């Protein structure tokens, strides 16, 4: 479908991962458990 | 803000992993597909697996590796903890070897290299990963190996380590000795790795955990006659008895018959 197009175009294009989720606050591994 | 389930859409299952189900998910604001792996809260700490899939999580979220699977983010709710990691289209390395048989020279030495470079990245970082073999690599969009799992992993720092541990036929002859080990257990294994992959079984295969565990310590190896003299080369380099023998990760990706053969590609990156 348009998903494997979707995957496909996700690896010729990929985003900045590092800032769009490397910067996203994440909960502290305490609260986690 | 952090995320919360409600910022994905889920597409559908793609097949239960460690601990918890793997799904195939969009995450909303950037139409990004993801792989959401679930656990539940309950089952993690009435399992005592608690203080380990924090260390798995611990390491595997601060690397960032072509060919190791990323691990964007990860969240949590009321019963529920989620890990945002990357989506390996091809799935699982050992279904397409199961599927084939053994892999010819060119794949075998494409995943070797990209193999070694991750272990190097990891190395150059202190962390051992200590439980490399097939059923712990997926593949991406063009077959790029993808180390998906670190439930064995270590950052060690200075000490040497005294735990068994990793799969049988895939264990150092340290491990089985109970000696302590060092990160050169990851060179062991890589060459165990190599074999499989060009033969179909592991090495030293055999019907009791006493046969291979004598197999192991005696490097009881034995190849098949359709194996290049390249290959062999290199497989003897890596499952050398003495640690401080085996071929350095530098050296499987300088290695004559890695670069005849490797058709590695690098996935385009950000910018
Ligand atoms: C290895 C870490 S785990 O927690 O055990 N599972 C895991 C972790 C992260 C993931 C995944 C699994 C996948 C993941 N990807 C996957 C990708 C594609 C498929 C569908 N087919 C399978 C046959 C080959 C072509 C693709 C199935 C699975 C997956 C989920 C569950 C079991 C095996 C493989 C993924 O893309 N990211």
């Amino acid at each position: 479908n348009l998903l494997t197009q979707a995957i496909r175009q996700q690896y010729y294009k990929p985003i900045d991962v590092d800032r769009m989720y490397g910067t996203i606050d994440s909960p502290k591994l305490e609260e986690l458990f | 803000r952090k995320f919360t389930i409600d910022d994905f859409d889920i597409v559908r299952p793609l097949g239960k992993g460690k601990f918890g189900n793997v799904y195939l998910a969009r995450e909303k604001q950037n139409k990004f597909i993801m792989a959401l792996k679930v656990l539940f809260k309950s089952q993690l700490e009435k399992e005592g697996v608690e203080h380990q899939l924090r260390r798995e999580i611990e390491i595997q979220s601060h690397l960032r590796h072509p060919n190791i699977l990323r691990m964007y983010n990860y969240f949590h709710d009321r019963k529920r903890i989620y890990l945002m990691l990357e989506f390996a289209p091809r799935g699982e390395l050992y279904k397409e070897l199961q599927k084939h048989g053994r892999f010819d020279e060119q794949r075998s030495a494409t995943f070797m290299e990209e193999l070694a470079d991750a272990l190097h990245y990891c190395h150059e970082r202190k962390v051992i990963h200590r439980d490399i073999k097939p059923e712990n690599l997926l593949m991406g969009y063009k077959g790029e190996l993808k180390i998906a799992d670190f439930g064995w992993s270590v950052h060690a720092p200075s000490l040497r380590r005294r735990t068994m541990c990793g799969t049988l036929d895939y264990l150092p002859p340290e491990m089985i000795e109970g000696k302590t080990h060092d990160e050169k257990v990851d060179l062991w294994c890589a060459g165990v790795l190599c074999y499989e992959f060009l033969v179909g079984m592991p090495p030293f295969d055999s019907p009791s955990h006493t046969e291979t565990h004598r197999r192991i310590v005696n490097v009881d190896l034995k190849f098949p006659p359709f194996l290049s003299d390249g290959s062999k080369d290199l497989i003897s380099k890596l499952l050398r008895y003495h640690p401080p023998q085996r071929l350095p990760l530098k050296g499987v990706m300088e290695h004559p018959w890695v670069k005849a053969n490797s058709r590695r590609v690098l996935p385009p990156v950000y910018q």
